[PDB]
RNA sequence: UCGACGUACUUCAUAGGAUCAUUUCUAUAGGAAUCGUCACUCUUUGACUCUUCAAAAGAGCCACUGAAUCCAACUUGGUUGAUGAGUCCCAUAACCUUUGUACCCCAGAGUGAGAAA
RNA sequence: AUCUGUUUGGUGGAACCUGAUUAGAGGAAACUCAAAGAGUGCUAUGGUAUGGUGACGGAGUGCGCUGGUCAAGAGUGUAAAAGCUUUUUGAACAGAGAGCAUUUCCGGCAGCAGAGAUUUCAGCUGUU
């Protein structure tokens, strides 16, 4: 006696109608059971009659949750209304069959005029509409089932788990991956920088050593044939003339056995030099917000140790949850390589490393951890240090 | 034809498109190919001897045991059909009834011999040999490959004197002698 | 097979033109070779929708060469028998064919029921309504659809009452489609005007409605805007949300400006009433956003639809020097409470304003209220 | 040499259940098959051409008319480079040694109730 | 080394024995030509076949059908009720196209004006 269908895509809701009723009294039968595999034996039992997309990604996240909770959606209720056709509630009533018998008590309130069916006969329907899937909706746009299945799958799943980008510390992993390696970046193109005004100006690369500054020199002094007394007053802004370089450089810009190199050359130089420049201010504003996440992610594990060291003890962990798994011992062999937590210097990283390992725990497994436990950590350690 | 289905098979049991009563299991063209026998038509006159034989057997064996008459003819048929080479042995008479058979003919044909004589590799080589006019019987050239050869004449089959083929297992083993070809 | 049924229903009307005398026997054979190749397209695999319009082209093209042959040989205009229908019986089979196995090419219904509409007198209307109600449900969520019927109804036959109950029932499905809203509240307007129109012809020969859907509109378009472009979560950045606040505002200002320029075709309304009312609608905070300090660009357009509400609408000839006083009233008040940029730029569209639409279509000689205008321009 | 007796030794049965055999039905209702074809992938077999082990025989001779290969000759390119020849296991590299710089000399899936007096 | 002679790897494959096969065993080529097997793809959809033989269709009327509201009736229950069942009837209302009749009009011909791109439809008057 089922006369309707209702199916829950991803997409959308899609109503069939049922043309003919399979036999009930045989439904353990092989043959019947075949029919359900055989989409030309299939195709004779039901048809498709509407089907109401939703609007968007979010609406499918809130009709997936009432259908889960049982619950009747403004979505649903309409393409109910527009198909299901009027009748007694106590005479006769049309028949719908559903998968979920938890969703027959709400569609009943709404619609007191439809019998709610999820007897075994029902879902071997249901089962049929979800083998044959899109070739039943004879090309009406259902999207791609699969796809939309992964993008509401996720979404579900993390509703329910309350998943939050706070939780996540990966942006302390790749900061740190990124800062180390730009600290390499760095040095390796000031070296480079030095050896190409290296030849058009050699002793200079030995005036002044720190690298940083040799490049912001270079760019001002760009051809040591240029040398004047406001000059020597700019370049004796940078920096100080307390090393007293302000004055070896006009002195032996003067006298120097670098070849001058062409005008492009020197573009290349400058240029490059300039590319020194941006990588140091972006690894500082890098390491500004490191410092930053370190706070929100893990403000114990953070304050006990330090934002950096903290963020290697993390990466070399592979993340924050294996962090607080392992055991404490497990933690001190952990930063073992690079001395991170470093027969008396011992006894204190053996007792540093147990800290560090409780302040894991505690960022990890609080949705807003705060530093108060971190502190009082810290300070016991630092106890421990003065009686050692 | 396509593979019968289930329904189809029980009401077709007697089908058979390839295999009938009539062909008695395609015994004729299993003999011809184990033999290599290229006129379509020699294995059943060659039947038909046999059962000439068979025939007269039977009619033997009806004769009372001790008869000396069916003595006498049922030992010249055992002699007779020994020395043609027909039958291995003389001992029973039984096996003129289930010892003669076209295959044991056809294991008489100039080709076969041949090849149990290890003058050729296999019966087709042989018989390509013949049609060649490679063998020779006795002094006479033979290019037929039907020749049945008797017990006494397989002494005399042997390569024509100017053979490519006597050549080369003369120079195989260094006794080639030009004097002679 | 399913062909050779079909091509035996042609039958009886071939046997018909052979005996009117409009076909011979040889040229039935060749319509009926025609029709043979078409059937067996249709009922095999790979068929497209286009061997269904060019089997209902064929057939309407038979259709003229009998009409044609009838006046002719016959001389008259139709002979009372099978061949007057048998060929639109069978365009119309074939559109029913074509739907059922292509429900989702949207040009093929809408060739199905311009057919069926044309011959009216054939096809009677509950037919029409059949072949929406059908389309309507597998298409629900497209809005010209839901358009078309619900203007098929309110042209065609004028019921008001149905063509209402489909916009009840096509912004169920798409309360998201500002465009929906925009046709709806078009067809209230138009019956409320259609009836003081029939009211000021009584007389003679003896809109809060549509600023109600106006109101849910801004509250259901934004709704919907906030659950898009959020996905499946929402913006924990609170800069975030507000800049999403912020689209919404725009993203309804904009829709609400529309309406704006729509009750200004309906001059029986009091569009001057109609105007205000979506003013006072933006004088209220909205999502904790003030348009005074968050979207200065905005309220500078609603003050200045304000500033002119009085006058936008007064002709030349008719133009009162008090309405005008009131007018400039309004714009001295609004400058206190402007800074000086904003106070700048709404000077400049309100000199414009008063400029283009009164001054320059004024006589400079004729006219005493242009030096009052000029001199008020000069001030402003 | 045969008998009888005694002794020793060899051999012989029979059951329960299922299936296949009737151009439906092998006797049982506990079992399972009734559709007028349109494509694509894969697999098996056989022809035709050529060929190896691996050879053997040429329906045979003349004439005309085409084709292919190898030499000679000539023409082009060629030591300012013809021919032959593993980029594809980073010679844009690996490994070893020396030097320089910064750290390290306790257990490791570490142990598990002592320590101080 | 006119030393030694075992092992490892390659070449080779007598005899005996065992097994399989036998018009001997193979190889290469393909937009070639055949005969078959398996799996997969495709709306692959008449449970009784278009609304229609002037044997007709459209418009409208009536009957019929549907929904709930109201009123009354019957039963049950009560001290009296309230409450519940009803294949009991009626009223107005809202309808479906989903059946049955209906000749009441229209679909022959001419004229008026209107909607859309010479053609299509709607209306009005005369006429068969
Ligand atoms: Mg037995």
């Amino acid at each position: 006696p089922i006369e309707y269908l209702l199916f829950e895509e991803p997409t959308g809701y899609a109503v069939f109608k049922v043309k003919l009723q399979q036999d009930d009294i045989g439904s353990r039968l092989k043959e019947v059971q075949e029919q359900i595999n055989d989409f030309g034996a299939f195709t004779k039992l039901i048809e498709l009659v509407s089907f109401a997309p939703f609007k968007g990604a979010a609406e499918a996240l809130e009709n997936a949750n009432d259908i889960s909770e049982g619950l009747v959606s403004e979505s649903l209720k309409a393409i109910l209304d527009l198909n299901l056709p009027k009748a007694s509630s106590k005479k006769k009533n049309i028949t719908l069959a559903i998968s979920d018998k938890n969703l027959g008590p709400s569609i009943k309130e709404e619609f007191p005029y439809v019998d709610c069916i999820s007897n075994e006969l029902a879902q071997d329907l249901i089962r049929g509409v979800r083998l044959h899937g899109e070739k039943l909706f004879k090309g009406l746009q259902s999207g791609d089932l699969e796809r939309a299945q992964l993008g509401l799958g996720h979404a579900y799943s993390r509703a329910k788990v309350k998943f939050s980008v706070q939780k996540n510390d990966n942006h302390i992993i790749q900061a740190i991956a990124l800062l180390d390696q730009l600290d390499k970046d760095i040095n390796t193109f000031a070296m480079r920088v030095k050896e190409w005004y290296g030849w058009h100006f050699p002793e200079l690369a030995k005036l002044v050593p720190d690298n940083y500054t040799f490049a912001k020199l270079v760019l001002f002094i760009k051809d040591k044939a240029s040398l004047n007394d406001d000059s020597l007053h700019d370049l004796a802004a940078l920096l100080n003339e307390d090393s007293g370089i302000a004055q070896r450089v006009i002195d032996n810009a003067r006298i120097s056995m670098g070849q001058d190199i062409s005008e492009t050359d020197m573009e290349n130089v400058c240029v490059f030099a300039q590319r020194v420049a941006s990588l140091a201010d972006y690894r500082r504003q890098l390491y500004d917000y490191l410092c930053e996440k370190m706070h929100t992610v893990a403000p114990n594990l953070s304050e006990l140790i330090g934002e950096v060291i903290g963020a290697r003890l993390i990466s070399h962990a592979g993340s924050l949850t294996n962090l607080s798994k392992q055991a404490a011992s497990t933690v001190q062999i952990l930063g073992a390589e690079k001395a991170l937590f470093r027969k008396n210097k011992g006894r204190i990283s053996r007792y540093l490393a147990n800290k560090c390992s409780m302040a894991s725990r505690i960022d990890n497994y609080s949705e807003e951890p705060s530093n108060v436990f971190g502190s009082v950590l810290k300070k016991q350690v630092e106890q421990r240090l003065e009686f050692y | 034809v396509r593979k019968l289905k289930h329904h189809e098979q029980k009401l077709l049991k007697k089908v058979d498109f390839l295999e009938w009563k009539q062909d008695q299991g395609h015994r004729d063209t299993q003999v011809m190919r184990t033999y290599h026998i290229q006129n379509r038509e020699d294995y059943h006159k060659y039947n038909r001897i046999c059962g000439d034989i068979r025939r007269l057997a039977n009619k033997l064996s009806l004769l009372p045991p001790t008869d000396p008459f069916r003595r006498k003819h049922e030992q010249l048929l055992l002699d007779k059909l020994y020395a043609m080479g027909v039958l291995t042995t003389k001992s029973k008479i039984s096996d003129l009834e289930n010892k003669v058979t076209v295959s044991a003919i056809c294991r008489r044909r100039l080709p076969v011999i041949m090849h149990r004589l290890k003058m050729a590799e296999t019966i087709q080589d042989a018989v390509k040999f013949i049609e060649q006019g490679h063998v020779r019987v006795g002094p006479n050239l033979i290019n037929d490959p039907a020749y049945l050869v008797t017990r006494n004449m397989e002494d005399y089959v042997t390569w024509v004197d100017n053979s490519k083929i006597k050549k080369t297992l003369l120079r195989y083993r260094n006794q080639i002698d030009d004097f002679d070809f | 097979s399913k062909t050779r049924y079909y091509l035996e229903q042609c039958i009886p009307e071939m046997d018909d033109l052979v005996e009117k005398g409009l076909f011979t026997k040889n040229e039935v054979s060749l319509i009926m070779k025609k029709r043979t190749d078409f059937e067996h397209r249709l009922n095999s695999r790979g068929s497209s929708i286009n061997d269904y319009i060019k089997y209902i082209n064929y057939e309407s093209n038979v259709n003229k060469l009998r009409a044609k042959r009838c006046k002719r040989i016959l001389q008259v205009k139709k002979t009372n028998s099978l061949s007057d229908w048998s060929i639109q019986q069978r365009i119309g089979f074939i559109y029913q064919r074509g739907t059922n196995k292509f429900p989702q090419d949207l040009k093929f219904w809408a060739m199905y029921l311009n057919y069926m509409k044309a011959r009216g007198n054939q096809t009677s209307y509950k037919k029409i309504h059949n072949i929406y109600n059908q389309l309507l449900k597998l298409h629900p969520t497209n809005v010209d659809i839901w358009i078309s019927c619900a203007k098929y109804e309110y042209e065609v036959h004028a019921n008001f009452k149905s063509c209402r109950n489909i916009f009840q029932n096509g912004l169920r499905f798409n309360p998201d489609v500002p465009k929906l809203w925009y046709e709806y509240v078009k067809f209230e307007l138009n019956f409320i005007t259609k009836l003081i129109n029939r009211r000021k012809v009584m007389g003679l020969i003896n809109g809060d409605i549509a600023l109600t859907i106006f109101d849910v509109c801004m509250k259901t378009l934004g709704k919907h805007y906030i659950n898009k472009h959020k996905g499946y979560y929402a913006i924990s950045d609170s800069k975030m949300n507000i800049e999403l606040n912020k689209e919404t505002l725009n993203y309804l200002f904009s829709e609400s400006l529309r309406y704006i320029k729509l009750f200004d075709e309906f001059l029986d309304l009091e569009r001057d009433y109609l105007i205000n009312h979506v003013l006072q609608f933006w004088k209220n905070d909205m999502y904790d956003l003030s348009l005074r300090k968050d979207l200065p660009e905005l309220y500078l357009k609603t003050v200045m639809i304000d500033i002119t509400l009085n006058i936008r609408y007064m002709p030349v000839e008719k133009l009162d020097i008090d309405q005008l006083q009131l007018s400039v009233k309004k714009y001295f008040a609004y400058i206190s409470k402007l800074d000086s940029a904003s106070v700048k730029s709404l000077k400049n569209e309100y000199r414009s304003y008063l400029q283009d639409n009164y001054l320059k279509k004024m006589n400079a000689e004729d006219d005493p209220r242009y030096k009052i205008l000029d001199l008020i321009i000069s001030k402003l």
